[PDB]
């Protein structure tokens, strides 16, 4: 089934993005131990942990559902909900890493030069874009959860929405990577 | 880990996501087409 297969492709993208996100959290933590001694970093840490455990739980549940679904179509609407929640949670977590990079960048670099003004613009553009895509997916998701009970028209649409959100998230992840790399070359 | 390892893990995950996204894009088209035929 192409639909089930698409769910698998999305789940696996989220999964791999989750490892990329955790890598950025670590790179930030290294930079933060080199640059600082908390000033909001205690809260930041607790937030990183909270979102990380929630994403894992949503990912695991989506793994559960991927198994059931492989062989009316409610298990795929339900899985879609969890994929959307995983993306929202990842987005929160990525916002945390953005806050972290900015804190550190301000300690050691002026915000002018070096591609930073562009970096800031691009972060704001894709943050707005992924929030709109998330909003569109939530509307679509609520609609799908209504049209069941009780076809797979809004299911394929939702796959499209989730994909676009994933793609915007990837742009944001490439930005945070660039930010972390700049800081690393600078003081590490 | 070291920062050299981190660099490698970053690139590997990025490459994997770009592949997954390319596959998801192709499947999206195949699903939308099959849905148009129906």
């Amino acid at each position: 089934s192409g639909i089930v297969q698409q769910q698998n492709n999305l789940l696996r993208a989220i999964e791999a993005q989750q490892h990329l996100l955790q890598l950025t959290v670590w790179g930030i933590k290294q930079l933060q131990a080199r640059i600082l001694s908390s000033g909001g970093w205690m809260e930041w840490d607790r937030e990183i942990n909270n979102y990380t455990s929630l994403i894992h739980s949503l990912i695991e549940e989506s793994q559960n559902q991927q198994e059931k679904n492989e062989q009316g179509g409610s298990g795929i609407v339900q899985q879609q909900n969890n994929l959307l929640r995983a993306i929202e949670a990842q987005q929160h977590l990525l916002q945390l890493t953005v806050w972290g990079i900015k804190q550190l960048q301000a300690r050691i670099l002026s915000g002018g030069s070096g591609g930073w003004m562009e970096w800031d613009r691009e972060i704001n553009n894709y943050t707005s874009l992924i929030h709109s895509l998330i909003e569109e997916s939530q509307n679509q998701q609520e609609k799908n959860e209504q049209e069941l009970l009780g076809g797979g028209s809004g299911i394929v649409q939702q796959q499209n929405n989730l994909l676009r959100a994933i793609e915007a998230q990837q742009h944001l992840l490439q930005l945070t990577v660039w930010g972390i790399k700049q800081l690393q070359a600078r003081i590490l | 880990r070291t920062w050299e390892e981190w660099d490698r893990a970053i690139a590997e995950y990025a490459r994997r996501i770009e592949e997954l996204i390319r596959a998801a894009q192709e499947q999206q088209r195949k699903n939308e087409e099959a849905l148009r035929e129906l």
